[PDB]
């Protein structure tokens, strides 16, 4: 669940 | 009352207080006014946002917020409860208030809630209280805004925080619509551009988004961020944002390289750009930062010019670097002629490789050791590859008088780069 | 007495005093005895070795040397002047002696002169005084030995320091004869094996080298060194060195990862070895390491995760079982993608679960209480997770109906050499 | 040079  | 400076908003090892102090000092030296504390992996900012700072953490935060005010830099404290908060549960909201209060008493006046990079749904409990995801964030954000007594500067980072991230499009998003509508006018909205790392920020994009946001946004600028790629460093000028944006924005905060000392250019050229329209030439600001940076480091301005050109921008190499790439490509494409031209270019090329070697040896012999260290792995990498590229050009030239293949015998491990990760990369098309 | 421990001897950011101290705690706890200070890019160690320590630096070193004595770890100070020293010049020699004495009074008793990675010929002023390059290092080393009163431990790292570095071979190298014979019988010689990063150090090679240098060598082991590639980390067991090497060597000092916290396996397993199964020793080391990872305390990471982590960043010549396995599976799926008889998809499913475990491993590591460890390994673990998740999706792309700048410039040039993937 |  990160930058993209 | 326009906000311009740095957000520490990346993944990875955060900066230490001695870096953050040296940072403030530089910001004022260059007339920037703002700092957003939002390091993704300082666990009490995001991972364990519910938790209070311990005694020694308190002393440290206070000392830092001191230095901020001592240097007239506005300190904004961020908190990222997005991951696991229950919006409808009031004990949750209490925990968030108790946390922000604890920071209030450090000397902190400005605050930010960030909801970037989180799941787009909610839990069964929330689906009842709130008609949408958008409602839930807004409701809690406002509640806090007022609880803080409507503070000086207060930022909100939405989940759909850039063009790519708006569903199904930017100007037809239920989520962004309801934010525009319901988020209180004194709360500012954060935006990264049309992408997470924007190559260009068109004024039309800002206009289009301002109409849905019902206000001007502060840019979270990922122009110089290098946390998403181990090999990547960005020493290029601030670029692809018109000076004509300044009147149309509430601020720009740059999220820069993880390695503190690499951000000299990144921050300087942003300063120059802001101070030019409180056009602007990327090529020219770069010239300005490199000269003034050269003071801090033996090493020549040309070595810096090379270095910036090798690690320039997420979508662009620098002149001297793009040049070497073309030249190597031609040389490898037209190798099969081994006739007059080819060799002179190879000789010239092996020379440009020399300049990289020289840039490395002088940088290692330099007196500023902090700066060396932040960059050491990055420049050793390019030196290594350039020397293998010099070597390979040499070998191609020697083809007419030898049939030995390029690697001879048994290899040391750095003949074969990247480890497992590199192996999986070579298998993608 | 046999020397075993760590040398801080890599290029790049050296460890800070507080890390070294922690190293001393770990070496003692694991029953090791030695630390060789040789960080190539510490300022005063090599580039500007002539310069004396300030008052503040002085305070910092002796504090560190005291700690060494406090933990019964033998502290060896090394100095690398070979770069631009002139041998014949007395001012240079006094500068060397004076540098040494300054560290004596810091509480030091053991020393090293290192001449690795320097040009083979000298300045004209040295060309006549000494007949050969070898003769010339030997002379200055011996003199320094006696100058400090022939101390208990004194180490010399030769220029031809590994099998591959010897001209035209080890067993018949001019340079090595001169070291063997002219270097004082009580000084020790450092050796990395057949190569700079030795996959194996076979017994026969040690005999071949000891004959020609007339003594048993101290191994400077680069098995776990990771300074030479941004993308590379080595958390695998000490491997490729038979226990039968022990009778034949004065010591082993390992030159381990740049990122301090990553060297738990690398050092624990060397210890284990010193007291042998590489996989048994990994299991003991991973098991003890797990305890260093906690959840943080709250008023409002598993062993299989560590096993996975180590398999992915294992050793220079070898991937770990799980890593190789996922790489096999990914190969077969990409090859047999044409199918989309039955089997492939049953196997695509298991593979996305493996990818899952990589993402899982990163998530848990991200919540751990020991931030020192996280930070040290962050970019390494981040990378693997990104690539895996991309590999996961790409595998799906084949099942479904539906970064050109990755690595930047370096990446781009690298993709143009034919030797890229010459090892897959 | 370097270890090379
Ligand atoms: C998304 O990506 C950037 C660059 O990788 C990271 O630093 C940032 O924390 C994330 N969030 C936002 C709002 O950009
Ligand atoms: C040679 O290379 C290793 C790994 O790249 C480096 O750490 C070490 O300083 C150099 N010298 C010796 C004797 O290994």
């Amino acid at each position: 669940p990160y930058s993209s | 009352h326009f906000l311009c400076g740095v957000v520490e908003g990346f993944y990875g090892r955060p900066w230490v207080m001695e870096q953050r102090k040296e940072l403030f000092r530089r910001l004022q030296k260059w007339e920037l006014n703002t700092y957003l504390y939002a390091p993704k992996d300082d666990y009490k900012h995001r991972m364990f946002w519910r938790e209070m700072y311990s005694v020694e953490e308190a002393e440290q935060l206070m000392t830092l917020i001191s230095a901020a005010r001592e240097y007239e830099i506005e300190f904004i404290y961020a908190i990222s409860p997005g991951l696991d908060i229950t919006f409808s549960n009031p004990k949750e909201v209490s925990t968030l208030k108790r946390k922000l209060d604890q920071v209030s008493q450090f000397g902190c006046r400005s605050f930010a809630l960030l909801f970037d990079n989180i799941d787009h749904n909610m839990c069964a409990a929330d689906k009842e209280v709130f008609s949408s995801f958008a409602h839930a964030q807004v409701s809690i954000t406002n509640e806090i805004y007022q609880y803080l007594g409507e503070p000086e500067t207060f930022l909100f980072c939405p989940t759909e925080y850039c063009g790519t991230f708006c569903y199904p499009n930017v100007s037809q998003s239920p989520y962004l619509r309801t934010v525009g509508e319901k988020l209180l006018p004194g709360i500012e909205v954060l935006w990264t551009g049309p992408k997470v790392v924007s190559k260009e920020i068109p004024v039309e994009s800002i206009e289009e988004v301002s109409k849905i946001i019902k206000r001007a946004p502060v840019i979270w600028d990922n122009i110089h961020a290098n946390d998403y790629d181990q090999k990547r460093l960005f020493l290029g000028p601030y670029k692809g944002r018109s000076t004509e944006l300044i009147p149309r924005l509430k601020g720009v905060l740059t999220n820069p390289n993880c390695e503190f000392e690499a951000n000299y250019v990144a921050i300087h050229t942003l300063a120059t750009w802001y101070k030019s329209n409180m056009l602007y030439s990327p090529q020219m600001a770069l010239k300005l930062a490199l000269t003034e940076w050269l003071q801090e480091f033996s090493v020549t301005l040309e070595d810096l010019q090379l270095l910036a050109d090798l690690f320039y921008l997420p979508y662009e190499h620098g002149p001297k670097g793009a040049q070497m790439l073309r030249e190597f490509q031609w040389l490898r494409a037209n190798s099969s002629v081994v006739i007059e031209e080819w060799r002179s270019r190879a000789a010239k090329f092996e020379e440009m490789c020399g300049l990289v070697m020289g840039m490395f040896t002088r940088l290692s012999n330099c007196a500023n050791r902090t700066i060396l260290y932040d960059m050491y792995s990055y420049v050793w990498d390019i030196k290594s590859i350039m020397s293998m590229v010099k070597s390979f050009v040499q070998w191609l030239g020697c083809r007419s008088h030898s049939s030995a293949q390029f690697l001879i015998g048994d290899q040391e491990p750095w003949a074969f780069r990247g480890g497992l990760a590199g192996e999986f990369q070579r298998l993608l098309p």
